[PDB]
């Protein structure tokens, strides 16, 4: 077709992120790849009069190997095309499906002007050899400007499938689709290839459940006896919960703890006690009121290591003021390794903030970033990345969190 | 002698103009050098003369063979210029290249003169040789090839280089080609004879494309002298340091000396600076001349003795394994060799004492082998097999139960002493049977005065009023007394927020006086319980 001009925000220069280093194995597929692609005209070699850079990696599912760029930069230096809005009723669907449509991109033509943003390095092993630049000639995958120069495109293919599905529903972000309904199983995975066929008419490809998704509530401990030790435990969480729920009270609890007794010594609880003990469960039955998402403001996520393989979360904007909560738990074979387990959560915390709010939140990773970037993309699966920060866990929010039910 | 290569276009910087210096007046002798040097070059076709139209130019000067020798300052024209793609500025290390039958080096002579300038971009190097008489005009010239001293040269003569070697790399897969600044190392496993064949193919096609270069003779032999190594066919070793040995060393060359000796110190074993380092308290110059002791003298003279000492390095073969030991020195301190084969080390290293506020011994080792790990994949492209002086339940017990993600790459246990352990632990609930200290610290963080005590359920109790002191440092001397004045088991109770640090990171080094202290007394009880508690009634 023709290009549509593209510029970069007003005073912003194109990214030159570093390269960081990669296994044999990753280049000579991504060396692979690219041959072929530059063989179809999608990218093309470039010269040392080009300094900008983004950086590239390789990523699986069984036998062949996907090409992953992270544009990360370039998106927020990327001019605004205000893309397509959200529908509200995609998250409160029963049943959505995510398809991959990277494919579709490249066969539409980037901005001649535009296209040296895009240049990118194979590395070499050793400093044997210096990298291999190249850069866009089609609109590339993870862009967030292709999604939005092809929406007209995209929308014209999907109409017959959306006029004669009144129903279902059909949100895009990045490369993937998200497509809901509210059928059987059965009729809802058969009803996606009626779809796929008729993406693979054109050239595009070669199970989530929203209405689960509900903050947790946190749950007291519950004693035959009570022990000093277990009063002063309480006592320390509920002084927490307090910037939560106002209405929370210690008084008589503490009370409890006057004097210096043994730690292991039993103490009785006054009728007092009982009730505040009380009040407090039943504060604690619901989400607190008020809190409702805005759209001018970042969304936040936050997870902390329980430990035995449980990581739970935190989506929020204001402090103390909860969008959603959770709890992940390790899976198969992961029972040795920390980090595939954290890489394995932010993808499904990401997947559920595009879902409901389409958006992607930002994320405070417990983990060191030497740690993180040295083995994040091993085990990477998403065609999108989300924005990260690593941070020291507060002992008590940690504590606070595992009390969930 | 110039190059068919196809021209790169450059560009100067968004809205700024050429530049426009003047130039440096000089004397009748270095004129007429000049005038010599220009006008061979105008031979060749690497200048062109020019006249009124180019407004800008650049000061060049004279050196000195014996004889005079051209410079031109472009530091001008250089800030002026767009930003090229960075050349590299990785060094390839000796313990991650392959043995091959035959290497030839190849050095291409007149690198930069030998490649087109972009002919929209010459204008900007024009610059002009004075008069004796001044008010004569001079002669005016620009460039029309890559100047020597331009910021563009470099980068572009590496992608011209690269450009003109894809097609023969496609056509001979097994041999390698290293390229480093204006070097060619190329490398094959073909009979000696074959592989002079090939090699003359590769400088007739260099030269097709106007790169000269060093023939047979005119040349360079092994042993390689590279980056401070000596590279022979079936091994490496590193070019000897010297220690110098004078009777007066100054400030400046105790400061010299350390670095040497520093950087010595990832090869050899057991080079010490301790006692040399000590000479530099409270030097009041560089000049400033300070006196041996004996320790410094011995410790030199110790470590003279082991730089003689005959230290070789082997080649990677892709057919073995690569595997990496470590061992903990002392607190913080790690060293580490990486080989294929008992005893044959592909490269050593040490990293130097990491220390802070606080952390574990099990947390250091980590990151060691971290470090390494990011090390090894830019080396060889893969990760080595550990072997780490730590029990696998030590591990287990640890990262199992720490707030921070952390992982270790497939390892093995080896049993070097010393081991890498957990140097207490603390329990899990409150022990039954053991006093409970009721500890407390408060202070006026003005005065700096202040007190901190505890009060345990047994009747025990004390306080100590502290002169010049902190908020959180009475917190911790509260902790401190109870650790000293109770038993070999204990519960402790404290509102302050950092003991909760302690409780969800255990530590066993820092960089405070006071917490050391705490570390030592938690090292020696036998059971410690450690409890939090809001403060406020
Ligand atoms: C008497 C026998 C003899 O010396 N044989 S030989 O052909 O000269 C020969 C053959 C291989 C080797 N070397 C090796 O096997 C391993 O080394 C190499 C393996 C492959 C390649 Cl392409 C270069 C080298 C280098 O020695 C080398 C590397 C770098 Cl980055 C700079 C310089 C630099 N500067 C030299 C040497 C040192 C000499």
């Amino acid at each position: 077709i023709e290009t549509v001009p593209v510029k970069l925000k007003p005073g912003m220069d194109g990214p030159k992120v570093k390269q960081w280093p990669l296994t044999e194995e990753k280049i000579k597929a991504l060396v692979e790849i690219c041959t072929e692609m530059e063989k179809e005209g999608k990218i093309s070699k470039i010269g040392p009069e080009n300094p900008y850079n983004t950086p590239v990696f390789a990523i699986k599912d069984s036998t062949k190997w996907r090409k992953l760029v992270d544009f990360r930069e370039l998106n927020k230096r990327t001019q605004d095309f205000w893309g397509i809005p959200h529908p509200a009723g995609l998250k409160k669907k029963k049943s959505v499906t995510v398809l991959d449509v990277g494919d579709a991109y490249f066969s539409v033509p980037l901005d001649e002007d535009f296209r040296k943003y895009t240049a990118f390095t194979i590395p070499s092993i050793n400093n044997e050899t210096p990298g291999i630049r190249y850069q866009y000639n089609v609109l590339p995958q993870g862009w967030k400007g292709s999604p939005a120069i092809f929406q007209s495109s995209m929308t014209k293919i999907l109409e017959p499938f959306r006029k004669q599905n009144p129903d279902i529903v059909i949100y895009q972000y990045m490369d993937d689709l998200y497509v809901g309904s509210d059928l059987e199983i059965g009729q809802h995975r058969t009803k996606i290839e009626e779809l796929r066929q008729h993406l693979l008419r054109w050239g595009l490809t070669t199970e989530l459940h929203p209405d689960k998704w509900t903050v947790q509530p946190i749950v007291l401990p519950e004693k035959d006896s009570w022990t000093v030790n277990d009063i002063q435990k309480l006592v320390g969480k509920l002084n927490w919960a307090s910037q939560i729920y106002p209405g929370i009270k210690v008084r008589q609890l503490c009370k409890l703890l006057r004097g210096t007794k043994a730690l292991t010594e039993v103490i009785p609880l006054t009728e007092e006690a009982e009730l505040e003990l009380a009040e407090n469960r039943e504060i604690l039955k619901e989400p607190v009121h008020g809190v409702y998402y805005d759209p001018s403001k970042d969304l936040i996520a936050e997870i902390q290591k329980q430990g035995q393989g449980q990581w739970t979360y935190q989506i929020y904007q204001e402090p103390f003021k909860n969008l959603k909560t959770g709890k992940y738990a390790r899976m198969r074979g992961a029972h040795t390794n920390d980090v595939k387990q954290l890489t394995e959560a932010v993808q499904k915390i990401t997947t559920e903030s595009i879902v409901i709010w389409g958006k992607t939140p930002k994320f405070k990773l417990p983990i060191q970033k030497e740690t993180w970037e040295t083995w994040w993309t091993e085990y990477w699966q998403a065609t999108w990345i989300p924005e990260w920060e690593f941070v020291n866990t507060p002992p008590l929010v940690k504590l606070w969190y595992q009390l969930e039910k | 002698p110039i190059s068919p290569i196809e021209t790169v276009p450059v560009k100067l910087k968004p809205g700024m103009d050429g530049p426009k210096v003047k130039q440096w007046p000089l004397t009748e002798e270095k004129i007429k050098a000049l005038v010599e040097i220009c006008t061979e070059m105008e031979k060749e076709g690497k200048i062109s003369k020019i006249g009124p139209e180019n407004p800008y130019n650049t000061p060049v000067f004279a050196i000195k063979s014996t004889k005079w020798r051209k410079l031109v300052d472009f530091r001008e024209l250089n800030k002026r210029t767009q930003d090229f793609w960075e050349v590299q500025l990785g060094i390839p290390h000796p313990a991650g290249i392959k043995k091959k039958k035959s290497v030839t080096v190849l050095d291409v002579g007149d690198a930069y003169f030998s490649v087109p300038l972009d002919e929209d971009f010459r204008k900007y190097t024009a610059f002009t040789i004075p008069s004796i008489n001044n008010e004569t005009p001079g002669i005016r010239y620009q460039y029309n090839v890559l100047p020597q001293g331009w910021k563009g040269s470099p980068a572009i003569f590496q992608s011209s280089m690269t450009k003109i070697l894809e097609p023969f790399r496609k056509q001979n897969p097994d041999i390698v080609i290293y390229q480093y600044m204006d070097d060619l190392y190329v490398g094959s496993d073909l009979e000696i004879g074959q592989h002079r064949t090939k090699i003359e193919e590769l400088r007739q096609h260099l030269l097709r494309w106007g790169l000269t270069t060093p023939d047979k003779k005119h040349q360079k032999e092994p042993p390689f002298l590279w980056m401070g190594y000596e590279l022979h066919p079936d091994k490496w070793t590193v070019q000897p340091i010297v220690l110098p040995e004078k009777d007066s060393w100054t400030v400046n060359d105790i400061q010299k000396l350390v670095g040497k000796l520093n950087w010595a110190s990832q090869i050899y074993p057991g080079i010490k600076v301790r006692q040399l380092c000590k000479l530099l308290r409270g030097t009041k110059a560089l000049t400033e001349v300070i006196p041996l002791t004996e320790e410094a003298e011995l410790e030199l003279a110790e470590n003279r003795e082991i730089l003689k000492e005959p230290v070789h390095g082997v080649y990677y073969d892709p057919s073995k394994d690569l595997i990496a030991e470590i061992q903990k020195q002392g607190q913080g301190q790690w060293t580490y060799q990486i080989y294929q084969e008992p005893f044959k080390n592909l490269k050593t290293g040490k990293y130097a004492r990491m220390r802070g506020a606080h952390t574990n011994d099990v947390k250091q080792l980590t990151e060691a082998v971290q470090k390494i790990t990011t090390e090894s994949i830019v080396i060889w492209g893969k990760t080595p097999k550990f072997k780490l002086p730590i029990q696998k339940e030590t591990w287990e017990t640890w990262w199992t139960e720490y707030w921070q993600a952390t992982w270790i790459p497939e390892w093995e246990f080896v049993n070097t002493p010393p081991l890498v352990k957990l140097w207490y632990q603390l329990e899990k609930e409150p022990i039954v049977g053991a006093e409970t200290f009721y500890v407390d610290g408060a202070a006026n963080r003005e005065t700096k005065l202040g007190k901190a005590g505890y009060v345990t359920n047994r009747g025990r109790q004390k306080v100590v009023t502290l002169t010049d002191t902190t908020n959180q440092k009475t917190e911790l001397q509260a902790i401190y007394l109870a650790l000293q004045d109770s038993g070999l088991e204990v519960n402790i109770v404290t509102d302050s927020q950092y003991a909760l640090g302690i409780i969800q990171a255990q530590p066993d080094q820092s960089e405070s006086e006071l917490v050391n202290q705490i570390i030592e007394q938690l090292i020696k009880k036998e059971k410690v319980y450690l409890a939090w508690v809001p403060a406020h009634k």
